[PDB]
């Protein structure tokens, strides 16, 4: 049977190899008829230059508009003919292409989606197609007002870093790109041991390892140098900003401040934290009855509409803060309220009120990996992330390290007496003047 | 490990149930009484009875629940449709029991208090607003609505003029009558079958009565117009297809896939798709057309729905839909259906895998039939589609009464006599 | 669109000590602050007197 | 509740009343310097 | 306002007419004289007290 | 096309699918 | 734009009287193109009056050729010296595109009310004919209006 403890310990465990041009390879194995095939590159915005920027959004495009082998829409139509869905997405820091698909068709998969990867049909009739796209995706993107308001916050805490700006970039250089760039930005940045390659499904190890082998052995996915690694630490700048405007009717809010990076032990604890001050929004069946402090207060008077806490960890650096919609009237005494939370966590916390927050914890983290692609995708971040590590029963042993003793050690670094940024999306008129919110960081003990 | 062990009650309740190796363990219960029981005078209940899982039970108040279930880091579900309402609740390996206790007195032991009650009355309007916002929900309601005559039609929301109308006695009569041991299915997951089975006999046992039948949605024609400000018209237009449970019902699922679009490509245009296709050539810059079906006990629908500007509107209906009349008209590739029952078998495993999505096809059959089968015997059904019956098939569509709703600026729209 | 915004420099006003786009501010910070309030709590000890 | 902080706390204010009460008036002491 | 202290006793809620007064950004040093008349006003009333005792 | 729809209304989430 | 929010008022005590609400969609459902029009505004059209659409709609559908001004207790030639002056605009006119095709169709409601009203209706002949005075002739056999208080 399972208990709890057992039901960590039968579990297929990550499977490793390597190429000899620093490719990675990587598995599991669920039993299962369905397949994810995927492909991790770490090769980011952080990187691009000024003139570069936006690039890599760019290209995320073009490539499945067919390709050297396959010219436009006959790759597609063999996607569609396996009847496999097909997928793409960017990140700031990652760039993913994967393929949900039966265990069967795995052989033209790879060898599909490996060509993928470098060889790309640039035609500039699709350039013109895809200029347009974005020069329409952009003026749209206004009309979401949450996708905008973190831009802002960005561009407000990092100024004067490559992190600091837009995926997509500024529009000008959208109209001004040209193909030269992308196949420079191509050549560098695509290489091994960048890439990475993961998948999860009826496969095991060695029946993928063998059609790993050939291309990408490989067409190389090289190592030279490109330098190293054009990367470097990032400054943390206190500030705000504002845009005001009255029309809208609500107005957002984003309050955050910096810190650790993906590997740290103190990433655990401040995973805890935000799951006990808890979120709350309008559509519940919570009601005045619930546990998170926020979530009985806010819902009472509906002081905000809604709100959540995010929690985001680049490289050498995270941020943590909250994100909260509310009327214009009532936007001071979320402010108060919220920096209350905050504040009774770094000295009052409570050894009963951790459990419900570290249960939660155990609940997301192992729903979390229902589902072939889910885990799948998690591989894939990891091993360029933590390395190899995918610690599973590891993960309950370091919860077990929260105590008491150990929130309120860590939580009072990172925000008691700090500097917060602060970005914000109009009607903001009320939201107090910053010397405010620094000045309600540090309880004078009242 | 074992496979699906599925056991009838002498109360005719099936209870079923697997064991897993996750700490992920999870329960369910499947209740036939959804929006087509709602009456003329019981609408809206059925709306508010999937908001108040929350209030008092029999045994335990409001509070000790909202409070209990988080300490231990449950999660407690509720879901509706047109037929099936669901209470789906999920914990770890351990706390299961404290959590199973909970599941029944919901469901088991009721009391609505009038002053606990009244309060939630409001909250429908917000739950009402969210949900509409993406008109593509506010298309379909309106589209049962004109296809049928008594009972489908029924919305799965609280008209308004009926806020302020629901009544404790309409709900503790509505809960009685069509909650029964016979129509009830109760399904874990990681969990042992003896435990399951012992508690289920106890509480779940009454009567008898009520699992009255007596709709049999009588499809008939008719249409809906909607007039508003906003610039992008929505149609859809629809032919009475079969009930589920048969070939066809199969068929129609083959005939989709060969017309039906989802994107099998983020941000690529489906050239697989022939219908997409087949009008992109004639017309002009953005559009979209889907087919569109669902089925359900005693009947289901078939049909297309589609999103243009008021230009192009007149023609991309006309455009799309006599490309049928070409299928309708022999013009078939082997290949395609091939190709198409391809689709179908990945599109279902692929939906099958996810425990939640796999929890709920379980008892999906379990209501219905009372059996379970195999993905496998699923397999071989599919492709036993004959090809000549997809023509056939499609043939009805064509060859029958149809109907139509449309919500935006109309000043363009066709009407189902030009068609 | 909107994404064209891009923040002035304000590098007249810093102090050097966080001029440095490539290093972590929390070296600094820790003393960069205890000036502030060495400032503040000096001013009480007047007044105090 | 069995308050675990505000145990330390309170203990400097108290020194911080006395100390400054000792301040205000301080008539007789121990120490110079 | 949620356990905001300012309204608890009402005499607080009298007594933000003084800190969340809105005001102008830019104002001249000349309308520090609002204050300073206060403060000469006040500065005398206790002096002009001690004085009565012995006068 | 949809399910056709659905709705999820419970406790700690909240949305509509279809 | 101060008189908008005056629609509302006056639409709201316009349908207190269902039997108006009943007539509006009656035309709605008997009809395509043109008399299906409410006398009423819409909502969603409330705050999307721009004068141009006014200033507009002035000039194209008055003229000189469409209008009649009729006194009553007035000398004729008063009245019929003011009028040349003033009131002779072009043109233009009349823009007669509606023949409303009556075409089949069918509304229903749903509300809370306890008294159902219904209307049933098939397409009469156009007004200045002897059946346009036909169909009178055969309401007063039917249509009852009440001729006696009560009775
Ligand atoms: C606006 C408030 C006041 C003004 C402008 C004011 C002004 C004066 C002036 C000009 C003198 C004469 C100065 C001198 O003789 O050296 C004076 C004396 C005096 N004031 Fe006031 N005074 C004020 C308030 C008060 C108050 C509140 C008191 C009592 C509580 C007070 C009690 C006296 C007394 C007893 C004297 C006589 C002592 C003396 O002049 O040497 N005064 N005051």
């Amino acid at each position: 049977t399972a208990t709890y403890a057992q039901a960590l310990q039968s579990v297929p465990e990550t499977q490793v190899s390597q190429l000899d041009n620093g490719l990675r390879v990587a598995s599991e194995q669920s039993s299962q008829p369905t397949c994810t095939v995927g492909v991790w590159i770490d090769a980011g915005s952080r990187y691009e230059s000024e003139k570069n920027n936006g690039a890599g959004y760019f290209v995320e495009h073009l490539a499945f508009k067919g390709t050297k082998n396959r010219p436009g829409n006959a790759l597609e139509k063999e996607v569609e003919s396996m009847g496999a869905h097909l997928n793409a997405y960017s990140t700031r820091e990652h760039t993913a292409y994967y393929i949900k698909a039966l265990s069967k068709d795995l052989p033209k998969a790879v060898e599909l989606l490996a060509d993928i990867v470098q060889n790309c049909s640039l035609e500039d009739s699709q350039i013109e197609k895809e200029r347009d796209v974005i020069l329409q995706e952009l003026q749209e993107n206004d009309t979401s007002m949450r996708d905008v308001v973190f831009n802002y916050l960005h561009a407000t805490a990092f100024q004067g870093t490559p992190l600091a700006q837009s995926v997509e970039g500024p529009s000008e250089n959208v109209r001004k790109l040209s193909r030269a760039d992308l196949t420079e930005y191509l050549s560098r940045h695509y290489k091994a041991p960048r890439m990475v390659l993961a998948a999860a499904g009826g496969l095991e190890h060695r029946q993928l390892l063998d059609l790993a082998q050939k291309h990408f052995s490989g067409l190389s996915g090289t190592y030279d140098e490109d330098a190293v690694p054009t990367l470097s630490p990032c400054r943390f700048t206190g500030s705000q900003i504002c845009h005001r405007e009255d029309g809208l009717p609500l107005a957002h809010v984003a309050i955050a401040v910096e810190g650790p990076g993906w590997a740290h032990p103190d990433n655990v604890a401040l995973q805890v934290a935000n799951a006990i001050i808890g979120h709350y929004d309008c559509t519940y069946g919570g009601g005045a009855h619930l546990s998170s402090p926020l979530a009985s207060i806010a819902a009472t008077n509906k002081l905000c509409q809604s709100f959540q806490t995010f929690n985001i960890c680049y490289a050498d650096t995270g941020l943590l803060g909250a994100h909260f919609v509310c009327d214009h009237m009532s936007i001071d005494d979320m402010m108060f309220v919220l920096q209350g939370q905050w504040m009774r966590l770094c000295t009052s916390a409570t050894e009963s009120e951790v459990l419900r927050g570290k249960n939660l914890l155990r609940n997301a983290l192992v729903s979390h990996l229902d589902g072939t692609t889910p885990v799948c995708e998690d591989i894939g971040r990891s091993l360029l992330t933590y390395g190899r590590r995918i610690p599973l029963a590891e993960w309950e042993s370091r919860i077990a390290e929260v105590d008491a003793r150990v929130v309120r050690e860590v939580c009072s670094k990172y925000f008691y007496d700090q500097c917060p940024a602060v970005a914000g999306f109009g009607p903001i008129e009320q939201l107090p003047d910053y010397n405010r919110i620094r000045s309600g960081m540090f309880w004078l003990r009242f | 490990p074992q496979d699906l062990e599925f056991t009838r009650l002498p109360n005719g309740l099936v209870i079923a149930s697997l064991e897993n190796y996750a700490p992920a363990s999870r329960i369910g219960l499947f209740i036939k009484a959804g929006s087509r029981y709602e009456n003329s005078n019981n609408l809206g209940t059925s709306h508010l009875l999937r908001l108040a899982s929350s209030l008092t039970t029999k045994g335990a108040s409001s509070f000790k629940i909202t409070r209990g279930i988080e300490a231990v880091g449950g999660k407690l579900s509720v879901t509706s449709t047109r037929e099936n309402m669901a209470y789906t609740v999920e914990c770890l390996r351990d706390d299961v029991d404290i959590l199973m206790e909970f599941l029944l007195n919901v469901t088991t032991a009721p009391e609505f208090r009038r002053w606990e009650v009244a309060a939630l009355q409001p909250q429908l309007r917000i739950d009402k607003a969210v949900a509409l916002q993406n008109p593509q929900a506010h298309v379909i309601e309106n589209l049962h609505a004109a296809a049928y005559r008594n009972a489908l039609a029924n919305s799965l929301y609280c008209p308004d003029y009926r806020i302020g109308k629901v009544t404790p006695v309409e709900l503790h009569d509505y809960v009685q009558n069509h909650f029964t041991s016979a129509r009830m299915a109760l399904i874990g997951l990681g969990v042992s079958h003896p435990v399951l089975k012992q508690v289920a006999e106890q509480f779940l046992n009454i009567r008898g009565g009520l699992g009255l039948s007596g709709a049999k949605a009588k499809y008939h024609g008719g249409e809906i117009r909607e007039q508003n400000g906003d610039s992008l018209v929505h149609a859809a237009l629809v032919a009475e297809s079969a009930a589920i449970g048969s070939a066809e019902a199969n068929a129609f699922s083959v005939l989709q896939h060969v017309l039906g679009a989802g994107p099998h490509v983020k941000r690529g245009s489906n050239a697989t798709s022939s219908l997409y296709q087949a009008v992109a050539k004639g017309v002009h810059q953005p559009f979209d057309v889907s087919a569109f079906n669902a089925s359900y006990s005693d009947s289901g629908l078939f049909g297309f729905y589609t999103i243009s500007q008021a230009a192009s509107a007149g023609d991309v209906i006309k455009a799309a839909y006599n490309q049928v009349k070409t299928i309708a008209q022999g013009n078939l590739s082997n290949p395609d259906v091939q190709a198409a029952k391809n689709k179908l078998k990945a599109g279902y495993l692929m939906s099958v895998e996810s425990s939640e999505g796999f929890l709920d096809e379980v008892g999906s059959q379990a209501l219905a039939a009372g059996s379970y089968t195999p993905p496998s015997t699923v397999l071989q059904q599919i492709d036993a589609v004959a090809d000549a019956d997809v023509i056939n098939a499609a043939k009805k569509f064509v060859s029958g009464r149809k109907s139509m709703a449309a919500s935006g600026n109309l000043g363009h729209t066709p009407f189902i006599d030009e068609l | 669109s909107h994404t064209d915004i891009k923040v002035p420099d304000f590098s007249d006003y810093r102090r050097p000590e966080v001029l440095d786009s490539t290093k972590s501010s929390k070296e600094s910070s820790e003393a960069r602050k205890g000036f502030s309030y060495l400032v503040t709590a000096t001013t009480t000890v007047g007044v105090a007197y | 509740q069995l308050a675990r902080n505000w145990v330390p706390t309170a203990s400097l204010w108290g020194a911080v009343g006395a100390v400054g009460l000792v301040w205000a008036t301080d008539w007789r002491l121990i120490l110079d310097w | 306002m949620t356990n905001i202290r300012k309204s608890h006793p009402l005499m607080k809620i009298v007594n933000n007419a003084f800190i969340d007064l809105p005001a102008p950004s830019n104002i001249s040093s000349w309308w520090n004289f609002g204050s300073l008349l206060g403060i000469c006003l006040i500065l005398q009333i206790l002096t002009g007290l001690f004085l009565a005792m012995h006068y | 096309g949809r399910p056709l729809v659905a709705s999820v209304s419970l406790n700690v989430p909240a949305s509509v699918r279809y």
